[PDB]
């Protein structure tokens, strides 16, 4: 490997500031520019600005209200963007990318989800979903798990720590009285359960919590 | 500032068929156009740079073409992994600008 | 190694360093100026050759005060280098002609 | 101070005065001619350097008879100055080579 | 002669909201565009020169942007003192020309 490393989330209060970061690795030349791109939920990409760490020289998108201030620490191979005096227009995902000075973004970060709200950070409650005792199975069987009462977004839901790729849906969160809820679904051959173990792992970056929860048939 | 227009916004094709996404620039930019793929909750991913040049990692299925103001990304034999949002971006003139983007839909 | 051939050679190396520094510095100078085309390193390098030789096609040119100040140093390094080769060739021919006249 | 280095230096100062007078006079010549871009002093100065060196990008050029007459004086001052430096360098090298031959 | 088109002629925004005035040039003028404010019975007042460069005296509230043929003056958080007529003017080609102008209205 991962070339650009970003935090997964920050909550910020209306009128507060925040300092996003980006740690580069792999080849880090003098010629390299770090870019910042802003994607609001269900909108497209917006170029926000660029810094050259070697010279520390920075340019900004002047087509929008200036919220950003780009800084680089050449010792710790790290680019920072100070976003100050934020409203809810500023709630979005912010990516860093690396451009070698030939004009295209070769490599992106995973991006930082910045939620600007007056609410408070809540870790999710996680609940198994094994089928009711009265359900005839087939060649396959659908299990799931219920991540509810978290703020802010996002959460990351994996099945057996990444080793279960096929058969997985995660549904988009809904928002109830300043708390989010989603469900994830997994579908395994019925033979392979519960003989072989099935665990949902649920990271919530804004609260530093990561919980596992095993899916056993119902007692 | 250069204006990248991507029309249409949604593109519905049948599995196995050829698909073309258009990017029109507001003024001539040579071949200084690059295309990104963004899957649901992924980062963008370079597919094509300089209009037609391949990035290794990328199915040969993906091609691009065009020069001046008219650019086209093509996927010959669309498969389910192609469902995503496709963006164009220019490096001809400061600053770099993006297209509004196009959802592919099978 | 006579002075004139050492100078000619020195000017050749120095021109190459100016083409490279000038490419780098022009890009740095020009990004941030809306409409600027002189903003990636590979064609900046093409620009610096085209300026140093004085061909000046005008496919690319700087539009900022610092882009233009950089461009002036590239023009002058280029005109001086190439003039310092002409002067070194003139020094060779004059010596040869003396030797031939029997002088 | 030998002649050649005094002349080289004189030509450098004189080129700087011609770049400045030429910037001023071009603007004066060009305003009043519809479509003329050579009409503010800062880029006129850029134009005068680009003309004097003979790079001639063509982002700017005069379109009036007096703009063009001014441009001809800038071309010629520039070609002569830079030619007078080449000639002064050639005078240095020839002397050095004589001294080395032991002459 | 260059033609500066300012559309729309009147612009109605609510107090505290972001406002944008457009100037389109009939042919590319780089950034050689400047904006003036004229209050009822005042002289014009330079606000922005060279498209985005600030004049000291002027609330940071005022910004400008644009390059080629498309230019925009922005007032982030319109206040009552902003009620005025806004004009664009080009210095790219002889002669200097003005826009038709835009009334801001809260």
């Amino acid at each position: 490997q991962v070339q650009l490393q970003q935090p997964g989330a920050e909550l910020v209060k209306p009128g507060a500031s925040v300092k996003l970061s980006c740690k580069a690795s792999g080849y880090t030349f003098t010629s390299d520019w770090i870019h910042w791109v802003k994607q609001r939920p269900g909108h497209g990409l917006e170029w926000i600005g660029e810094i050259i760490p070697s010279y520390g020289r920075a340019n900004y998108n002047e087509k929008i209200q200036k919220k950003a201030t780009l800084t680089a620490d050449k010792s710790s191979s790290t680019a920072f963007m100070q976003l100050s005096s934020l409203t809810s227009e500023d709630s979005a995902v912010y990516y860093c990318a690396r451009e070698r000075g030939d004009g295209y973004f070769a490599v992106w970060g995973a991006g930082t989800t910045v939620t600007v709200s007056s609410a408070k950070t809540t870790p999710p409650s996680v609940y198994p979903l094994a089928p009711g005792s009265a359900a005839q199975t087939n060649s396959m069987v659908t299990l799931g798990c219920l991540v509810k009462g978290y703020f802010p977004e996002p959460v990351t839901v994996t099945w057996n720590s990444g080793s279960l790729s096929s058969g997985v849906h995660t549904f988009p969160a809904v928002l109830q009285s300043d708390l989010y809820t989603l469900s994830s679904s997994v579908t395994v051959p019925s033979s392979s359960w519960p003989s072989e173990t099935v665990t949902c792992n649920v990271a919530h970056p804004a609260s530093s919590t990561k919980v596992d929860k095993k899916i056993v048939p119902r007692d | 500032d250069i204006l990248l227009t991507q029309s249409p916004a949604i593109l519905s094709v049948s599995p196995g068929e050829r698909v073309s996404f258009s990017c029109r620039a507001s003024q001539s930019i040579g071949t200084d156009i690059h295309w990104y793929q963004q899957r649901t909750n992924g980062s963008p991913r370079l597919l094509i740079k300089y209009a037609s040049e391949s990035i290794s990692g990328i199915p040969s299925r993906f091609s691009g073409s065009g020069s001046g103001t008219d650019f086209t990304l093509s996927i010959n034999s669309v498969e389910s992994e192609d469902i995503a949002n496709y963006y164009c971006q220019q490096s001809n003139r400061w600053p770099f600008t993006f297209g509004s983007g196009t959802k592919l839909e099978i | 190694s006579a002075l004139h051939w050492r100078a000619a050679g020195a000017a050749t190396v120095l021109l190459v360093i100016v083409l490279l520094a000038g490419s780098y510095l022009a890009v740095l100078a020009e990004r941030g100026a809306p409409g600027a085309q002189l903003i990636t390193y590979p064609r900046a390098l093409w620009w610096s050759v085209v300026t140093a030789t004085t061909v000046g096609y005008g496919d690319l040119y700087p539009v900022t005060l610092w882009g233009r100040c950089v461009a002036v140093v590239v023009m002058v390094a280029g005109i001086t280098s190439f003039g310092l080769v002409t002067a070194a060739l003139a020094t060779w021919f004059v010596g040869r002609e003396q030797e031939r006249r029997g002088h």
